[PDB]
């Protein structure tokens, strides 16, 4: 509604909303606003954006966003699970593409919460996670069938 | 460049501290009056705090404006921040350290490079004084220079619920904190906090010297505690309700002990053990300067 | 570490196992031990020998009990005489 | 309602895993270790995680 | 029965200078208010040295807000590339010490 | 003999390349290119077919397959491009921070020393290139000398693994081990490996 | 086998590349032990700053990452105009 | 092998 | 307008995150030496030309 100020014809709702909008107490505004740049690349990141939208929907995703950021996991991190499901001692190597490509944390917590009450309610899951180090270990070629 | 007054920063309206409450603005200190305590047979003895690393962290070579104050902050009581330890950007407040240089400190909190147009800023002097201690939230991480997290706690209980014998004293029973309570409390208290400028409240706690500085710590002493308390809740063991004829008290057990609790819970915001570091570092360095 | 019976003729399991740690600054250990408490069964003396921070871990809570006990009674007839 | 595919691998686990019956009743429910003699031990800082 | 009125009679009368129960849209609907840097949503500060109300502090609906978003730049989910390198040798290979 | 045309202008032309410097990524490559070509034209170096890498009978000898297997690992086949660049590079201005094509050795086996040679050469045959690279190149020395002279590193590493350089020029180390980043070769810090302090 | 022609000839043609005009940085002392490139940025008070040397990682310029590996061809399959037995 | 001055990526780690 | 291959400037080229462009905006900007720290120094006729 604050655009229709000085723009539509019924004289009392523009003369209201200039009114309020002349208020200290409120300002519109149409977004872009802040703006925030890697510390390194330079280049703009985050942006905020003053949207005609709900507050409540603006507030979720600036929950999921403030999430994504503030969890200071870069997919650099991914190479630590990557450790755990390789060889001891391979190493990994690059790109260190830093805070331009954020992740969320693993959620440790809420997966192994999952993990007991999975196995709790489908005891068969015992035999996936069975299977896949089955797999892992045909991979592996460690021991194979002979005629002899 | 804003310049610092006879009293802090604080002195100015423009960076006033109060978190919401019951339909206002409150005080810090008008909602510290709504707490209440509830003491147990344990005991609180606070040791002596150990001095602060001599050693500055370098300032690596960054490009960028690093935005210090909203690091720290969401370092401190933000409700989810992570590996605070990881990006090591702390280290540029030694950047402000030295005398002369050519970066300055926004009031945003952000650490500029060199002086930039129509950026209001800390005088340097100031700054330099508070970078000169505070540029050790550096090294919270390096093992070499870590801060104890367990014995540090006692002091903040003892500034936050202890009483003026109790304090006098030295010693408290370690004892329960309770409020009447609206629905997520802990939580929009952490919010209200997070939002506070408290760059402004560490270059005064950091600058001024004298009559001026002790009357900071008076003028001052419910809003260290609010961030005190905010920072207990984080280290809570845990944060129940109570029932209460048609009310409920929210309760925090318990002040002075840090359970080192990692796992989250809705009740409040939560420590990373990086967090839990990096805030034991903090309150090293402050607690530091607020008892000298 | 594990840690062998005093007696050389009981070939059965190690009641636990001492882990010496990196340490060296006062520091440190005061890391350690804070991380130490989100362990399982494991404990310190209040002083190392080498001055090098050591932590038993434990096979079994009785295992704990029984060293617990023996040096309870190490430092009561320490304290007794001094 | 808020049923959707998902990546393969997953579809294999959910048939693998057999019909979800959920004979359990979840109102409260927590996670605890039970002593082998069978009652259910409050939570342990310094046991359980 | 109309608790979701937002505005009411968007005309025009000659004999008034405003019909009567023509409801104007609220201050709240307009006031696009800040981020704050905890991020949660602020209306803008009623008077110099005051905070602003944080919108689901209060009932009021607000359709202007700042909505943080990432740009092109910033890229989440993405696959990414690395080079393994496996341990020269099986045999070599430390399985124990801590 | 006067020349009738503008005098080249040092400054303009010196503050022009700072300015593409900060701006044009490409700069660097054009220049590479022009002393890569200059390079190529002087005729100094060419790739023969017949790869020198081992003595006679030594390839073919058995027991030395660890020793051949890892000189195979390390020896690129030569190509007038890649040597004409990495000879070009030593005098060419860098304007992103070179970083180590990273190597990964445990320096188990004797042939290990291989990787160590190889940095050596690199050291020797274009100086100024490994100062760029060097505390990268660190990173995997101090792997070899933990695994080759344990109780050296760690007094070396006792000492700290970098250093800064006051304003009376004495080396300041840092009593601590840390992993050298690139990041660093733009800062204050020197990796300690290469201090030439006894 | 290889030392004259990298001493007695590759050194001499160093010595002109040092020499030609956009060769305009220092690169190094010689001296590991001490030293640091000058380290310029064009910076305005408008609040611009751009770094001339800057870390942004591996680039599309292929310039940025060095294969050391680069000596063993060097060292063994490569011949030289000096070794060997004439070549102008 | 060739010489290659470049990462030489194999491996692509999923989210 | 005046034929100039301008294509990649004030941009990174970077290979895994891409392009990057950067701002072009240097309004009244000098040449300076910078303290590692990343901080600028006044411009010297000691050391810079």
């Amino acid at each position: 509604p604050a655009l229709l100020r000085d723009f539509t014809q019924v004289n009392w709702l523009n003369r209201d909303i200039t009114n309020m909008l002349q208020q200290a107490g409120t300002k519109y505004g149409l977004g872009l606003t802040e703006t925030r740049l890697d510390y390194v690349r330079l280049v703009k990141t985050i942006v905020g954006h003053a949207l005609n939208i709900d507050h409540f929907a603006a507030s979720v995703l600036n929950i999921n966003l403030r999430a994504l950021m503030e969890a200071n996991v870069t997919a650099d991190d991914r190479i630590k699970a990557l450790q755990a499901h390789s060889m001891i001692s391979t190493q990994f190597h690059g790109p260190n593409q830093g805070a331009l490509r954020p992740e969320l944390a693993f959620d440790h917590d809420h997966i192994i919460r999952c993990l007991m009450l999975a196995a709790a309610n489908y005891p068969r899951l015992e035999g996936i996670i069975v299977q896949i180090n089955t797999g892992y270990v045909a991979s592996a070629n460690v021991i194979r069938p002979v005629s002899e | 460049m804003l310049q610092q007054p006879t009293g802090g920063y604080t002195t100015l309206e423009q960076f006033a501290f109060t978190i919401r409450n019951d339909g206002t603005n409150a005080t810090p200190t008008q909602f510290l009056q709504l707490l209440s305590y509830e003491a147990t047979e344990n005991e609180l003895v606070k040791k002596t705090i150990p001095t602060p690393e001599t050693h500055l962290p370098s300032a690596r070579n960054v490009p960028g404006n690093v935005y210090i104050e909203d690091a720290i902050t969401q370092a401190l009581f933000g409700i989810s921040a992570q590996n605070v330890n990881a990006h090591g950007y702390f280290s540029r407040l030694s950047a402000l350290a030295l005398p002369n240089t050519s970066a300055r400190l926004g009031l945003d909190g952000v650490i500029y490079n060199s002086e930039t147009i129509n950026i209001p800023f800390y005088d340097p002097a100031a700054v330099a004084n508070f970078a000169a201690t505070y540029a050790k939230l550096g090294n919270a991480s390096t093992p070499r220079y870590r801060a104890d997290m367990i014995d540090i706690y006692a002091h903040v209980g003892l500034e936050l619920a202890g009483t003026d014998a109790e304090r006098a004293a030295g010693v408290m029973p370690v004892k329960r904190a309770k409020f009447d309570s609206w629905e997520g409390s802990l939580i929009s208290l952490s919010r209200d906090v997070v939002n506070w400028k408290i760059l402004a409240f560490l270059i005064d706690l950091c600058s001024l010297e004298g009559e001026a500085l002790r009357a900071f710590k008076t003028r001052n002493r419910d809003v260290f505690r609010m961030m005190l308390f905010i920072m207990s809740t984080a280290v809570a063991a845990n944060v129940v309700n109570r029932k209460v004829t048609k009310r409920v008290d929210r309760v925090l057990e318990y002040i002075g002990v840090n359970s080192m609790r990692t796992a989250g819970r809705t009740a409040t915001i939560t420590y990373d053990l990086s967090r839990h570091e990096f805030a034991a570092k903090f309150l090293q360095l402050t607690f530091t300067r607020w008892n000298a | 570490i594990p840690i062998t019976n005093s007696n050389i003729f009981d070939d059965s399991s190690t009641p636990y196992n001492v882990r010496i740690w990196h340490a060296p600054t006062m520091t440190e250990v005061n890391h350690i031990l804070a991380l130490m408490r989100k362990s399982t069964l494991v404990s310190t003396h209040s002083s190392w020998h080498w001055n090098v921070l050591h932590t038993f871990h434990y096979r079994s809570e009785s295992d704990m009990i029984d060293h617990f006990a023996a040096k309870i009674l190490e430092d009561w007839r320490q304290k007794e005489k001094l | 309602i808020t049923d959707v595919d998902s990546t393969d691998y997953g579809k294999l686990t959910l048939r693998f895993l057999g019909t979800l019956t959920r004979s359990l009743k979840m109102q409260n429910a927590q996670i605890r270790r039970i002593r082998p003699d069978g009652t259910v031990l409050r939570y342990d800082d310094q046991i359980d995680i | 029965i109309s608790v979701a009125r937002s505005m009411r009679a968007i005309v025009n009368h000659n004999e008034v200078d405003r019909p009567r129960g023509a409801v104007a849209p609220s201050s709240y609907e307009m006031d696009t208010g800040t981020l704050s840097r905890n991020g949660d949503l602020l209306y803008s500060p009623v008077a110099n040295g005051q905070v602003g109300i944080p919108k689901l502090e209060v009932d009021h609906i607000s359709f202007s807000n700042v909505v943080s978003m990432m740009t092109a730049n910033i890229r989440t989910g993405d696959d990414m590339a690395v080079e393994r390198v496996n341990p020269d040798d099986v045999r070599a290979i430390n399985i124990r010490n801590a | 003999a006067l020349r009738p045309e503008l005098a080249f202008d040092h400054d303009h032309i010196i503050r022009c390349l700072m300015l593409a410097a900060a701006n044009y990524p490409r700069l660097e490559g054009i220049i590479v290119q022009i002393n890569t070509g200059y390079v190529a034209s002087a005729n100094v170096i060419r790739p023969v077919s017949e790869k020198r890498y081992f003595p006679e009978n030594l390839e073919q000898n058995q027991s030395a397959a660890r020793l051949v297997s890892a000189v195979k690992a390390r020896a690129s086949e030569a190509d007038i491009s890649s040597i004409h660049l990495a000879i070009a590079r030593e005098v060419s201005p860098m304007f992103n921070v070179h970083e180590l094509k990273k190597i990964a050795e445990s320096f188990e086996d004797p042939s290990s020393i291989v990787v160590v040679l190889e940095f050596i050469l690199f050291a020797l045959f274009f100086p100024t290139e490994f100062n760029r690279i060097k505390g990268d190149i660190q990173n995997v020395l101090l792997l070899f000398f933990s695994r080759w002279y344990p109780v050296e590193y760690g007094i070396f590493v006792q000492r700290g693994a970098t250093y800064t350089i006051n304003a009376a020029g004495e080396f300041e180390f840092s009593g601590r081990n840390e992993k050298w980043d690139q990041a660093l070769y733009l800062s204050e810090h020197f990796p300690a490996l290469f201090s030439d302090v006894p | 086998n290889i030392a004259v022609a990298h001493t007695d000839h590759l050194s001499v043609v160093y010595a002109t590349m040092s020499n030609f005009m956009l060769n305009f940085t220092n690169n190094f002392s010689g001296n590991h032990a001490t030293f640091k490139p000058d380290q310029y940025v064009i910076t305005s008070p408008e609040g611009s700053y751009k770094p001339i040397i800057e870390r942004q990682g591996e680039t599309v310029d292929g310039l940025t990452i060095i294969d050391t590996s680069i000596v063993w061809p060097i060292l063994c399959q490569c011949t030289y105009p000096l070794v060997r037995i004439m070549e102008e | 092998k060739v010489i290659f001055n470049g990462l030489d990526v194999n491996t692509e780690v999923q989210p």
